[PDB]
């Protein structure tokens, strides 16, 4: 519930998605949906609409609490975790663009999980149900993203991916039940060491990297609160 | 005695039904019948959608009766608006017949 209005904020894309889910390939205007210029947006689009939905609702309102619990009751986020498990695994540029396509899949589904844990927006433990921690412990997302967690060229390749990882770690640091899921904090110490190494390189010779270091400090303070 | 050249041979067509009959070699068939019924319903739905859009497109068309020389010049020129309308009719009719 509540997904409908946010889907109606993008009306033509909503019509294309609803025609594909009803099983027709055409829009009635003489053009196929797959041949339309919008069709690059539609594979990542419901994740975008869901991320806008989860950012739109706060944790304080009871409708949001029922919304998170309804998301667990459907288990669509479990199928998100299944997709992340199967997706965590010619031309060189074409294969790189394919890996980019799964990379914005990680970015959009991971924006979904980051907005699911913490609503963020302008900016509680009993409001979130307890079973989602257990099913994320069952999910192989956390070891896979810890492997995805080293080189400044590596963040230079995948900027939206590392941004989505960083806001996931900020959402985990925000929640009290998610700090057991991270080990991963020592790996985060390794990337903030890598950020300091690139700081040494710029002392020898973007704006996102100090913010990555700051969010790393935030999650490190969360690990200190966990150890305390 | 033929001279050497490039040879283009049409391979033709082969028509047959899928093996679902048990007695023809020498329940699953009921599930296959239900799947066939659902497939017939889906193809009927898409065909009815094509018929509706073709009917609206047919209502969009005017046709002169060749009573005058102006209608004759309309047939002779074949204007590009009539060309794009006839192309839309050709596409919708091909979808309908398939």
């Amino acid at each position: 519930p509540g997904y409908a209005e946010v889907l109606l904020k993008e009306r033509k894309h909503a019509q294309c998605l609803l025609r594909l889910v009803l099983g027709v390939t055409d829009d009635g205007e003489g053009s196929h949906i797959l041949q339309s210029p919008s069709a690059n947006v539609l594979p990542t689009l419901p994740f975008h609409v869901l991320r806008s939905l989860f950012s739109a609702t706060p944790l304080t309102t009871d409708d949001g609490v029922l919304l998170r619990r309804m998301a667990l009751e459907i288990g669509a986020l479990h199928l998100i975790l299944v997709c992340l498990s199967a997706l965590s695994h010619w031309d060189v540029e074409q294969a790189l663009t394919k890996q980019r396509l799964e990379e914005e899949h990680v970015t959009c589904l991971l924006q979904v999980l980051a907005s699911y844990i913490n609503p963020m927006s302008g900016a509680n433990s009993s409001a979130l149900p307890s079973m989602l921690l257990e099913l994320l412990s069952q999910s192989c997302l956390i070891p896979a993203m810890s492997s995805y967690l080293d080189s400044v060229l590596d963040m230079a390749r995948h900027v939206p991916l590392y941004r989505a990882l960083l806001e996931l770690l900020r959402a985990i640091a925000s929640c009290t039940s998610m700090v057991p899921l991270l080990s991963v904090g020592t790996l985060l110490a390794k990337m903030k060491t890598c950020v300091d190494t690139y700081t040494n390189r710029l002392r020898s010779k973007a704006l996102l990297v100090p913010d990555i270091q700051r969010t790393a400090e935030i999650v490190h303070a969360a690990t200190a609160n966990l150890r305390q | 005695g033929s001279t050497n050249a490039r040879a283009k041979i049409p391979l033709g067509f082969y028509y047959g039904h899928s093996y679902i009959l048990p007695w023809e070699s020498e329940p699953e068939i009921d599930q296959h019948l239900a799947m066939m019924v659902a497939l017939q319903e889906d193809i009927q739905c898409r065909y009815n959608l094509a018929c509706h859009r073709l009917e609206a497109l047919l209502q969009s068309i005017d046709l002169p009766p060749l009573n005058s020389a102006n209608n004759a010049q309309y047939f002779l020129r074949k204007p590009d608006k009539a060309v794009e309308e006839d192309s839309r009719v050709f596409s919708a009719y091909q979808d309908c017949i398939q």
